[PDB]
RNA sequence: UAUACCUCUGCU
RNA sequence: AGUAGUAACAAGAGG
């Protein structure tokens, strides 16, 4: 090593080496490229923890009784708003579940809510109940030595996920989490006094960005997921062998300015001894729902719905009589995803970052704070939908809930293929963007990095949605360019 | 209609809306089980990439050994462990024709941090592999049980202090035929109440060659958590102890190249990093004329560490250090010679269900080898039989390649190698080239008349890397004109573009106390401010979420709010005590004093001003219980992981108020037959607390000596005692009480 | 201190820790004190979130038993006895926090203010700053290294260790006196701060190390770079605002000198290129403020010996020291003068440099710190040095000094070891102090590589030699030492001195001392922020913004120039808009550069369908410079920007001017500056590219082989080539028959 | 063996 | 059942 001398080694060992190890650039063009291969199978379900488009508000206005700061004696108050309560009915069968346990956990429910006093409420543990929860369903630990020749005794199913196809239902999740509602849900702690001129700005600027997004229904869910996996973080340590019940519950502010507490439904937890992050607490979703289910049977593929009830409602014109639902589901979370659960909040800023940004951008070019005329003066030049007609435009406060959404879906549908999907798309995103560019793309292996891709697209409704929305973006290029 | 955000990218360019890609909002992927079935694909692929090299069996391991450099040349795109010596030794050799007399000035910083550099120093750093009791373990522990044998047999030269001392002894204890180890064992006994309690005691335990030998070049491994990126799950890896001590200094003697060197990405910083990165893409069109096409490649390097063969390391150490003195050479050359005859632990093992039975059973890695292959699916039992062939006193020898970012600056170092060979000069072609490298992300940026010699000289790079074990990945890599490019999550769109997102995750409630918290998450917002291009309203908004998250977490809701907590009820009393509501902390159910200018202040220094006399005292009384200092070095520092990135340290700045408290410690190995490790650290930690009162300095800077703890106080202890009878303010009869006791003490010491 | 050692019986009686005692060392008791069963947090945030809603999460010392009561008056329990994982702490619950801060014992916090005085300052700093407008337009941020410690006294890491221990921990200081008079006052200054102050030493030791130390990082800064105006970076800028503001308490005496002259040289180069330049430097002058407070009475109070400071004192009429300083030592021009002139060297060390080389006969005078010479330089040539002081070391370091500012090919070719003129970051480099802080650790290599010479035998004028030897028969080529010393006195006596209308400086007598073309064009970035309130000067200044400056202003008002630039161009050209533009491009390009323009303007106008408002546009603020007929070929526009030589391309887009067709903007330097049209816009036929040329289309094959830009003089009028363009692409080119030109409206 | 309680642990 | 996805949780350990 010391005595070597070089004698042009790597320039004649190049030549012997074949010629078959070689990088060619094969010139990268978006007309040329194919789509992305969209999985074949059973329709997708909802594994979401909650309802979003489909719940149902059973709402109060304003306070009332030593409740509010309590959590039960708000669900309490909010049930007495509603009086049409029938005998339970099953209408929609969790194919492989013992559905009569079900209806007997939502019955045992409103008895126990019935006869409940004080602020906590831990349900008595029934053989039904420990079912739903999964009492016992650990099998024993053991050692090898103790239960060698076993017949069956085989490792954990470690396979892939059951593929599953593309729906209608989580397109129109995503274009009913983009609405706005008349109810601002997100409420902003206190701030420092503005003595700066730029805090002014920021400000008066921030005021555009809250009625924007607190009124956005995606915010709705935000609120939700918080209250649920805080209040079930909470009682998952404090309350590790008890059943407890957990309310779904929103307060809310009013376009008008009022208050309002509305009620979703009902979430009974199991056991929660946790070990690690990734170790989970069983609960029993039960949820209020006007949407029938046998309509889009697919959707609900793991929810058991129960006829329990029927109201009046005021249609614009008419005034129509309707049954309610309660979706119940057998469900379980993690202490790490109930954490981020948690954390949600901070979706805002991953969309409002992104519009400020946009703002700015424009505001140095003009010499001017654009926020206003952004907002105010109101122009439909931003490419956020796609209806049968073509390409619809939209406005920054439009832009702002899209992307919003966006953040808000990704918290909600978190997954490894997710995480996988968007990491490598991003890298066929940039080559389509350093075409258009006019930089003469290229890629060595570009069929290689399709199968990386589509790899990741198995079973989550939300990455064969983005999957989708990459082929429609694909599409609009190509038509658009040539 | 149906809304489509990604349409967006329609009007606005990527790179300027590239925070919308990045789903960092949601939680990550986390591996749940052992990462045994991953090791083993990992240990599978390497001697897979290396199968053509040559076999062979060591003298002293007993294990089978391929080895792949100086092997057949590849001849397919596939990754390839068939590298060439002569054509790493001619890529050295350019280096130091290109940057001269670097090795040399380099080797002597080296060689002064090695005379220089104490034992004490690797404490620092991540858990390591504790072959005493066969885990990982925290740094410091696993020098202290490694010294405690080594000690405790012939091997205690490390009794100087300096590192290279206790480097010595490593060597050395490969000589012990059978090394003496202490080792935990449990044992039940009957105490009356009537319980049947349990007790843990002392058991020696024997370690012949193999056993020790095997069990010194053993890396451990995990599963790494939490990787975003990724749709599979990933198998990392942890070095033992005795190999750890050559690395710092084989890293070190590779840090000294990369920081003096163009191409180099490393160690640097982010914005120091995004600068190297800003000047090359400047001195390029410096370098080039006018009438030459620049094409900038976003690199991507596929199985870096598996590819890379231990032996390259010993040859480029021992090129790089040529001229220099043969100990330090060898020295040098230790960890290369513990990497190229390495083993593998395979993780904890395997879990088994039974679904008749309704049991399940856990199953050790050592048993792989006596087991029948019923039990495993088809994927699986096929690398079982495998693995076999590799397997030695439980272990599997992973001679070529390197298991994991152990050598990531002296493998920088390979990789710039062969950017200085693409200069115009050494070439003489009509193509040439340079750029940055950074481990396994890499940018090069080729320059030549036309496409013809742009592709010409990407051929040139990419053959000339897999003649020396540097893989492209086809795959995630992509060629364009010079302008935009990807460069370790760093989007570059004629000029580096913010990526928000990134950093997303930090935002929030960072769990380490109410005081430091408070201090990280104001100034999480301050910084993005600044690097980010986080937008004023969205960071107004940033700290009115991290406060709202801040108050819910620490349960410190503001004093006058209804919430039912267990908390509320003691704030309300301090709430409704103090005069200046606005004097109160947030952590006590004040209000936010912060926004955009306030940031970069304390809340103390803060609120200061507004603090009520009474409550200021008890708030920063030094003689509280809930403080715990220990040392200078370590005071004000958070420890903090990011989206991209393996584990960070935080400096935060914060008034020592009540606030600044220690949570609980992990209590699970109460259970566990490690029980007694808990009541040595009480002995320890009480022992130098002890000490720091007779040698308080030693908080501050470390306390230098080979002399004994108790000798050291002894000789402080008497003459302290005399300066304070002369000149000081303490008795004839005290100064007496005090030698004395000394003086019974040193007989009490010598009576054992 | 009966306490310890009745504690260290107490521990010495037990044979379990008497072992450890006595086993383990001082060294090895830095290991296990940092042993523990316990390791790191993974997911803190996560594990705080879980631990919060426990009833008992905290630990805290075994006699907080003692300090506070176990049931709290609302009926909560504070603490138990359930000793934590290896702990004598116990577990406590968030209540007895919320208690001590209540209920506990008061203490008093007097000295508290001057222990953290380091975050106590940025409250202060907050407090008595100003605010100002906020103005909206492309900040131009510059990655460089800055201070982050404002209010730090200038210690190293070594330096500061000593100085903490001898007020911390004066017993136990090993052998390190404190060396520098500096340490020496602040270690008294900082033991009656902090007297009779009780609070953890461990937390005191912290303060002041991060109080002393000079703390940097890298940063992305637009204009003000020093470390009170790095503390507010967040608050000061954004991507497109810039909140005016100036922080409380005085600025640094440094920092205002520094800030002068960079401001100074601004106006200095800025009056250069317009007509009568001293009534623009003195119209300048007058407006600009730095921080808050006008130049004007900053240059009658400032003791700051500069060029471009001593231009701008003599058109007020100050007192002027003709001076400058070099390595602490100040030089000062007796006689003769020099041209700058560009010219790259390679070094000892193996390293190509491009040098500003200082061509021409002087004599200086030498002064400063316990030393004083008389040089006399050429061309990189040191004729004599006359040096005197008070000890050898302080002559000796002015020597070395002297010998590296010289600028002779002898000391150059002797720069042995690692000395880059680059840094970690890649940016470039200052060589001339790189030398000299080389040389000036390292003289060796150059004092053996120097050589001798015979000295004439004269009682006073001795000699030195390459081991530092005071000969009084050899010495080192050209040095000589003054056994007397030099006199002086009259170095230091500020002239009344006299200006013309171009900024020649000539003294009294009526003689030049300081001229323009002597002015730096080192474009650095200030201190403290500048603020020229000129119509002559943009908003805020640095090369950088300037191109953005200019090319934004063209867009801005492009449907006004635009007409402008068809019917009455010479207006246009001669238009003080782009006066600024031209401090970027070098002096001897501006009349060929802007001469080459004005011709490919003409042929835009003369030929028929060729119009590009991208081309013009790029082009524009070459124009503005009185033009040479020289017919030469130009593939690219050179731009000197803080030293860095930008290209600009003449055809297509570039790294400084690029038009990205998806977005529809200019964006230059990686910062948009707008948008134009171009719809019907666009042909094969290029005219506004080559000096008496036109290209149509791609290249044909039946033309014969591709030529390069040099060979285009070797074509028929008429006759067509293939050349090879720029950026790899070859193309048709035809040589037009027709010429064109344009009569200027200046003189000079 | 089976059902009760009772003890430790929630990153080890 | 359910979470979950290449391997686990559905408490673990002890009288």
């Amino acid at each position: 090593v010391s005595s070597f001398k070089a004698n042009g080694n790597i320039e004649a060992k190049l030549g012997a080496m074949s010629e078959k190890v070689n990088a060619q650039i094969e010139s990268f063009d978006p007309r040329t490229i194919r789509e992305l291969e969209l999985p074949e199978g059973k329709f997708c379900t909802q594994r979401s923890k909650f309802l979003l488009m489909d719940a149902m508000k059973l709402s109060v206005l304003n306070p009332a009784h030593e409740g509010e700061g309590i959590p039960m004696k708000d669900a309490k108050a909010c049930l007495d708003t509603f009086w049409g309560w029938k005998k339970a009915t099953i209408i929609k069968k969790h194919e492989k579940g013992v559905n009569t346990n079900y209806l007997m956990i939502w019955e045992q429910l409103l008895e126990s809510i019935k006869e409940m006093e004080g602020k906590f409420l831990n349900l008595k543990k029934t053989n039904h109940l420990k079912w739903g929860l999964g009492e016992g369903q650990a099998p024993e630990k053991m050692d090898f030595e103790d239960c060698k020749e076993v017949p069956d005794l085989f490792q954990y199913k470690s396979e892939p996920p059951e593929k599953r196809k593309l729906a209608s239902w989580i397109q129109s999740e995503f274009n009913k989490a983009s609405e706005l509602t008349n109810s601002n849900w997100i409420e902003f702690d206190e701030l420092g006094n503005d003595v700066a001129p730029i805090e002014h700005i920021a400000s008066r600027r921030r005021n555009f960005f809250t009625a924007e997004v607190s009124q956005c229904r995606a915010s709705e869910y935000i609120m939700k997921a918080v209250y649920i996996n805080t209040a079930l973080l909470n009682s998952s340590c404090t309350a590790m062998e008890e059943y407890q019940v957990i309310p779904i519950i929103t307060k809310c502010r009013d376009t008008s300015g009022q208050r309002r507490t509305n009620l979703y439904g009902f979430i009974i937890k199991g056991r929660s001894h946790l070990r690690n992050d990734t170790d989970v607490v069983n609960f029993i979703s039960l949820e209020f729902s006007l949407t029938d289910p046998r309509n889009e049977i697919h959707k609900w593929e793991k929810y058991c719905v129960l006829e329990i009830g029927d109201m009046e409602i005021r249609t614009s014109i008419s005034t129509i009589m309707k049954p309610v639902y309660l979706y119940v589901r057998t469900n379980g979370t993690s202490k790490i995803k109930m954490k981020w659960g948690m954390e949600m909040r901070r979706c805002l800023l991953q969309s409002l970052q992104q519009v400020e940004s946009m703002i700015e951008a424009e505001s140095a070019v003009k010499e001017k704070d654009m926020t206003e005329p952004f907002f105010r003066n109101r122009e439909n030049d931003w490419p956020i939908g796609e209806s049968p007609q073509g390409i619809e435009k939209g406005t920054i406060g439009k832009v702002c809930r899209v992307l919003l959404a966006k953040s808000v879906f990704n918290s909600i549908y978190a997954s490894a293929q997710l995480e996988g999907f968007s990491a490598e798309s991003r890298k066929l995103l940039l080559l389509i963007q350093a075409f258009r560019d006019n930089l003469d793309p290229g890629t060595f292996d570009l069929k290689g990095l399709y199968e990386a891709i589509e790899e990741c697209i198995i079973n989550d409704p939300w990455v064969l949605l983005n999957a989708s929305w990459f082929n429609s973006f694909l599409k609009a290029v190509q038509l658009s360019m040539g | 209609m149906d809304v489509n955000p990604m349409l967006i990218f329609l009007k606005v360019p990527v790179q300027n809306a590239i925070s919308t890609t990045f789903p960092y909002t949601g939680d990550p992927p986390y591996s749940h089980g052992t990462g045994t079935g991953y090791t083993m694909d990992t240990v599978i692929r390497t001697h897979d990439y290396s199968s053509r090299g040559i076999w062979k069996t060591n003298s002293e391991t007993g294990a089978q050994q391929l080895n792949p450099i100086d092997g057949p040349l590849p001849e397919d795109n596939e990754p390839s462990g068939y590298a060439q010596t002569d054509c790493v030794l001619e890529l050295i050799e350019g280096l130091d024709r290109s940057h001269p007399g670097l090795f040399e000035t380099a080797c002597q910083e080296t060689i002064d941090a090695i005379q220089q550099t104490r034992v004490d120093k690797l404490t620092q750093g991540r858990q390591t592999y504790d072959w005493t009791l066969n885990r990982n373990q925290p740094a410091a522990t696993a020098l202290a049980n490694t010294i405690e044998v080594f000690r405790k047999n012939g091997y205690k030269l490390n009794e100087s202090g300096r590192l290279i001392d206790f480097l010595k002894d490593v060597l050395l204890s490969f000589e012990n035929d059978s090394m003496e180890v202490t080792t935990h064992f449990q044992k039940k006994k009957r105490i009356r109440d009537m319980i049947t309690q349990r007790t843990i005691g002392k058991k020696r335990v024997k370690l012949t060659k193999k056993n020790y030998l095997i069990r010194a070049l053993t890396l451990n491994t995990m599963t790494k958590d939490a990787e975003r990126g990724k749709l599979k799950r990933r198998a990392i890896a942890t070095p033992g102890m005795q190999i750890r001590g050559f690395v710092y200094f084989v890293e070190l003697l590779a840090r000294n190249i990369c920081e003096r060197l163009e191409q180099s990405g490393l160690p640097v910083g982010g914005n120091e990093k995004k600068a190297k990165l800003a000047n090359v893409i400047k001195k390029m069109m410096a370098k080039s004329t006018d009438e030459e096409l620049s094409y900038t490649i976003t690199g991507d390097n596929t199985k870096w560490n598996e590819n890379q063969n231990p032996r390259i390391f010993l040859a480029m150490v021992l090129r790089i250090t040529a001229g220099q003195p043969e100990w330090f050479r060898d020295l040098l050359a230790v960890a290369p010679i513990m990497f190229s005859n390495k083993v593998a632990r395979l993780g904890r093992g395997y879990m088994f269900e039974s679904k008749s039975m309704h049991l399940r059973t856990q199953i050790s890695a050592e048993n792989l080898s006596d087991i029948n292959l019923r039990y495993f699916n088809e994927d699986t039992k096929k690398k079982i039989e495998k693995i076999r062939h590799l397997m030695v006193e439980g272990t599997a020898s992973l001679s070529p390649g390197m298991m994991m970012g152990m050598f990531n600056m002296l493998s920088t170092v390979l990789g710039v190698s062969v950017l200085n060979l693409g200069q115009r000069e050494i070439l003489k072609r009509t193509y040439w080239w340079d750029g940055l490298q950074s481990s396994d992300d890499f940018a090069l940026i080729i320059n030549g008349h036309f496409k013809e010699d742009i592709q010409q000289g990407v051929n040139h790079f990419y053959r000339t890397c897999k003649l020396v074990g540097i893989n492209m990945s086809q795959k995630k890599s992509y060629i364009n004109k010079t302008g935009t490019f990807e460069f370790t999550s760093f989007f570059y769109r004629y000029g580096f573009v913010a990526n928000f997102s990134m950093e997303l995750p930090s935002f929030g409630v960072a769990g380490n106390n109410e005081s430091a918290d408070m201090s990280i998450g104001t100034t999480v917002i301050k910084t993005n401010m600044i690097n980010n291009d986080l937008g004023p309203a969205t960071a107004q908004m940033a700290i009115q979420l991290f406060i709202k998250d801040y108050r819910y977490t620490y349960r410190c809701h503001r004093g006058d709010t209804n919430l039912e907590t267990r908390r509320t009820k003691s704030i309300k009393r301090l709430w409704t005590e103090t005069i200046s509501k606005a004097g109160l902390l947030v952590a006590d159910g004040g209000p936010n004093p912060y926004n955009l200018r306030n940031l970069h202040i304390p809340e103390v220094c803060l609120k200061w001003s507004l603090m009520d006399p009474d409550y200021r005292g008890r708030l920063c009384n030094p003689n509280n219980p809930f403080v715990h200092h220990m040392e200078v070095e370590s005071t004000n520092l958070a420890v903090v992981m990011p989206a991209h990135g393996p584990a960070k340290s935080l400096e935060y700045d914060a008034v020592a108020t009540t606030h600044s408290w220690t949570p609980k410690r992990n209590r699970s190995i109460l259970n566990t037959n490690q029980r007694g490790i808990l009541e040595d650290e009480r002995i320890y930690q009480k022992c130098c607390q002890v000490f720091e009162k007779f040698f308080p300095s030693s908080t501050y800077r470390r306390p230098i000596g080979m002399a004994s703890m108790l000798d050291a106080m002894l000789s402080r202890a008497r003459i302290d005692a005399r300066i304070d009878l002369e000149s000081g303010r303490i008795s004839s009869q005290d100064f007496s009480e005090i030698t004395n006791t000394c003086k019974a003490i040193e007989a009490l010491k010598r009576q054992g | 201190g009966m306490e310890r050692i009745k504690e260290l019986m107490e521990m010495v009686k037990n044979s379990r820790m008497r072992e450890i005692l006595t086993t383990t060392s001082v060294d090895h008791m830095a290991v296990i004190k940092k042993y523990t069963s316990g390791r790191q947090e993974k997911n803190p945030a996560l594990r705080m979130k879980w631990m919060m809603a426990m009833k008992y999460p905290i630990s805290a010392s075994s006699r907080i038993r003692e300090m506070i009561p176990e049931k709290d008056e609302d009926g909560n329990t504070l603490w138990t006895n359930t000793k934590d994982a290896g702990s004598n702490r116990v577990l406590v619950s968030p209540n007895a926090v919320t208690w001590w801060n209540r209920a506990g014992p008061v203490s008093d916090v007097v000295h508290y203010p001057r222990v953290y005085k380091m975050y106590f300052d940025r409250l202060e700093r907050l407090t008595h700053g100003t605010f100002g407008p906020v103005k909206f337009y492309n900040q131009v941020k510059v990655r460089k290294r800055v201070d982050i410690n404002p209010g730090h006294k200038d210690l190293t890491s070594r330096e500061a260790q000593e100085v903490i221990m001898e007020v911390v921990f004066p017993n136990e200081v090993g052998a390190r006196t404190l060396s520098s008079d500096a340490q020496l006052t602040i270690t008294k200054e900082k033991k009656e701060e902090l007297k009779n102050c009780k609070i953890s030493p461990i937390m005191v030791a912290y303060m002041l190390e991060r109080e002393l130390v000079r703390r940097t990082r890298f940063l992305p800064i637009a204009g003000a770079t020093s470390s009170t105006y790095v503390e507010v970076l967040h608050l000061t800028q954004g991507t497109c605002w810039e909140q005016q503001y100036t922080p409380g308490g005085e600025a640094e005496n440094d920092d205002l000198d520094q800030t002068l002259i960079i401001a100074s040289r601004n106006i200095v180069r800025r009056s250069i290129v317009a007509i009568d330049p001293l009534a623009s430097l003195l119209s300048m002058c007058h407006t600009t403020s730095i921080s808050s407070e006008p130049l004007v009475e900053i240059l009658r109070s400032n003791p700051t010996d500069e060029q471009a400071v001593n231009i701008c004192k003599a058109a007020l009429g100050i007192r002027i020291n003709n001076s400058f300083s070099f390595g602490g030592y100040n030089f000062k021009r007796v006689k003769g003068s020099s041209q700058r002139t560009e010219k790259a060297v390679l070094t000892g060390n193996l390293q190509t440099l491009t040098m500003t080389i200082f061509e021409g006969y002087e004599e200086f005078n030498v002064s400063g710190k316990r030393a004083s010479a008389v040089l006399k330089k050429g061309a990189q040539r040191l004729i004599q040095a006359i040096i005197g002081g008070r000890t050898l070391e302080d002559i000796l370091n002015l020597m070395i000094t002297l010998m590296v500012f010289s600028q002779e090919e002898k000391m150059l070719k002797a720069v042995r070891g690692d000395l880059n003129f680059v840094n970690r970051a890649n940016q470039r480099l200052n060589p001339m102090y790189q030398l000299l802080r080389h040389f000036q650790k390292d003289s060796s290599t150059l004092l053996k590589n120097w050589g001798t010479e015979e000295i004439d035998p004269i009682m006073g004028i001795a000699g030195i030699m390459p081991d530092g030897t005071i000969n009084k028969t050899q010495t080192l080529m050209g040095v000589r030492l003054s056994q007397g010393g030099v006199d002086e006195y009259s170095f230091n006596e500020r002239i009344r001195v006299n200006i013309d209308k171009y900024l020649r400086v000539r003294n009294e007598k009526g003689e030049l001392l300081i001229s323009p073309e002597e002015v730096s064009e080192a474009q650095g970035q200030e201190k403290l922020p500048i603020n020229y309130n000129s119509s002559l000067m943009w908003e805020v200044n640095g090369p950088e913004s300037i191109l953005t400056n200019t090319y934004h202003w063209i867009i801005k008002n492009w449907e006004l120039l635009k007409t402008q630039w068809m019917t009455d161009p010479t207006v246009l050209y001669n238009r003080i808009e782009f006066e600024p533009f031209q401090t970027l491009i070098p002096k001897g390009n501006r009349a060929i550069y802007s001469g080459f323009t004005r011709t490919l303007f003409q042929q835009m106008r003369d030929v028929e369908g060729t119009f590009d408002s991208i081309q013009i546009i790029k082009l524009l603020p070459f124009s503005a410079h009185p033009p040479s007929l020289g017919r030469t070929q130009f593939s690219s526009f050179t731009l000197n920007i803080r030293g860095a030589p930008l290209r600009l391309l003449i055809r297509g887009n570039s790294q400084v001017f690029n038009y990205n067709q998806m977005e529809n903007v200019i964006i230059v330097l990686g910062k948009s500056v707008g948008s134009p049209s171009i719809l019907t816009e666009s042909s094969s036929i290029e005219s506004a590219v080559l000096r008496g040329f036109l290209i149509l289309g791609k290249a044909n094959s039946k033309y014969g082989p591709v030529l390069t830009i040099g060979e285009l003089d070797k074509l028929g009028r008429g006759e067509k080539a293939n050349v090879l363009i720029g950026q790899g692409d070859t193309v048709l080119v035809m040589k037009r028959k027709r010429d064109s030109s344009i009569l200027t409206d200046s003189q000079t």
